[PDB]
C-alpha cells in the first residue's frame, strides 16, 4: 500500500549557527545536481540484493 | 537534537525526521530525502493458478 | 501474434527513451524552473534532451 | 572571447564587495544576492557552482552587519574550489 | 520573487517551485507539497474493435 | 583541501617553467613533457587537460630552442582556458 503520511529528513543546525544557511544551500545543490539521488540508487538500489 | 540544544554537537546528519516540535527547539535544512510511514508484511507464496 | 501485439507494453518507460528517439517530439514550458532545470543540468541525458 | 580562472576569481570577489557596498548595514542578509549578480557578470563554468564558491560559502558564514570590510579583506584569499560541480 | 524582493508583497502563496537560484534571493518554508518532473502524453483507445 | 584556480595556475607555469630550465636548448621539445610532469605535481581538475592548458598551448607555439625565459615571461599571463573540458 501507500504511505500514511508524506514527510522528509533533514541536517539539523543550532538556532543562530554560522553553519546553518551555508548547509542548506549546500543540500540545495546537492539536490540540483542529482547528488542526493545517485547517492540513493548508491545505497540503496544498486547493490540490490533481490532480483 | 538534545546534543544540539545544550551545544555538545555543532550539527546533525542522520536520518533525522522532521517535526514541528523539533523545528521549534532546532533550526532543520530543507529535506534532502523524502519518506513517509508505511507498512511492512511478508511476502506471500504464489496465490497459484487456480481454476 | 496480434494478441501479443495488445499484450504489449512499454512504448515510453522512461525519460531516457525520449532521448534515444527523435520520432516524437517533446518540449518544456517558455518559461519557468523546469526548462531552467533542463538549461542548467549537466547530467547526461537532461542535457541530451536540453540540446 | 578566452576564459580564465584567476581572472575569474579577482573579478569576482571585487564585484561580489562592491555589490555588497550599497546593501551596508544589512549586508549579511545580501552575500547570495551579490554573489548572483557577480556570477553573471564575471562568468562560471558551471551556472550552479558561481564565478568562486568557497569565497561565497566564506563570507556567508562569516559576515556580520557592518562588519564587511574586514570579512570581506579575509576571505578574498580563501580556495575557490572546483568551479565544475 | 520580483515583489517580495523589491517589498510590493509580503509573502507569496503559489506553486512556487524551490529553486537554488530563488533560494538565494529569497527565503523559501518547509515544502507544503511535493512534485517532480513528469512525462505526459495521449492516452491510446482500444474502443470499438469491431469484427 | 580545495585547489583553488590561481594557485592551481602559478603553480603549474612556475613547474612548467622549473622543469623547461633543466633541458637547455632541448626546450622546445620538453614542453609538453614538464607540462605533464608540472600537471601532476600541481594537480589538476581535468587530468587530460591540465593545471593551465593555455599556457601550455601558448609556451609550445612560442618557445623556440634557447628562447626559454623570455617566452615564459610572455606566456605566464595568458588565460589558462576551460579547466573542466
Ligand atoms: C528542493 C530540494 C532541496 S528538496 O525538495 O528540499 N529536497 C529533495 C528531496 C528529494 C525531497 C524532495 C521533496 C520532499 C518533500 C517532502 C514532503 C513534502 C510535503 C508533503 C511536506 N513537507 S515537509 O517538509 O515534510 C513538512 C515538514 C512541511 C514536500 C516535499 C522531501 C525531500
Ligand atoms: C505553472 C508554472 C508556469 C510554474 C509552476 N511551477 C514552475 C515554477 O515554479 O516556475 C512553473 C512550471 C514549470 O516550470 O514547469
Amino acid at each position: 500500500g501507500g504511505n500514511l503520511d508524506s514527510k522528509g529528513y533533514g541536517i539539523a543546525t543550532p538556532k543562530g549557527s554560522s553553519l546553518g544557511t551555508p548547509v542548506n544551500l549546500a543540500v540545495l545543490k546537492l539536490s540540483e545536481q542529482g547528488v542526493l539521488d545517485k547517492l540513493k540508487n548508491k545505497w540503496w538500489y544498486d547493490k540490490g540484493e533481490c532480483g | 537534537v538534545g546534543e544540539l540544544v545544550y551545544g555538545k554537537a555543532d550539527i546533525a546528519i542522520a536520518p533525522l525526521t522532521i517535526t514541528l516540535v523539533r523545528e521549534e527547539v532546532i533550526d532543520f535544512s530543507k529535506p534532502f530525502m523524502s519518506l513517509g510511514i508505511s507498512i511492512m508484511i511478508k511476502k506471500p507464496q504464489k496465490s497459484k493458478p487456480g481454476v | 501474434t496480434f494478441l501479443t501485439v495488445e499484450r504489449m507494453v512499454s512504448p515510453i518507460e522512461s525519460a531516457e527513451d525520449l532521448s534515444k528517439q527523435t520520432e516524437i517530439a517533446y518540449g518544456t514550458l517558455d518559461s519557468g524552473s523546469t526548462k531552467e532545470f533542463f538549461r542548467r543540468s549537466k547530467i547526461a541525458v537532461f542535457d541530451k534532451m536540453w540540446t | 572571447g578566452p576564459a580564465d580562472c584567476c581572472r575569474m576569481k579577482e573579478c569576482c570577489t571585487d564585484r561580489v564587495n562592491e555589490c555588497l557596498q550599497r546593501y551596508s548595514g544589512r549586508e549579511d542578509k545580501f552575500v547570495s544576492f551579490c554573489y548572483q549578480e557577480a556570477t553573471v557578470t564575471c562568468g562560471s563554468f558551471n551556472e550552479i557552482v558561481g564565478c568562486c564558491y568557497g569565497y561565497q560559502m566564506c563570507m556567508i558564514r562569516v559576515v556580520k552587519p557592518n562588519s564587511l570590510s574586514g570579512a570581506h579583506e579575509a576571505c578574498k584569499t580563501v580556495s575557490c574550489g572546483n568551479p565544475c560541480a
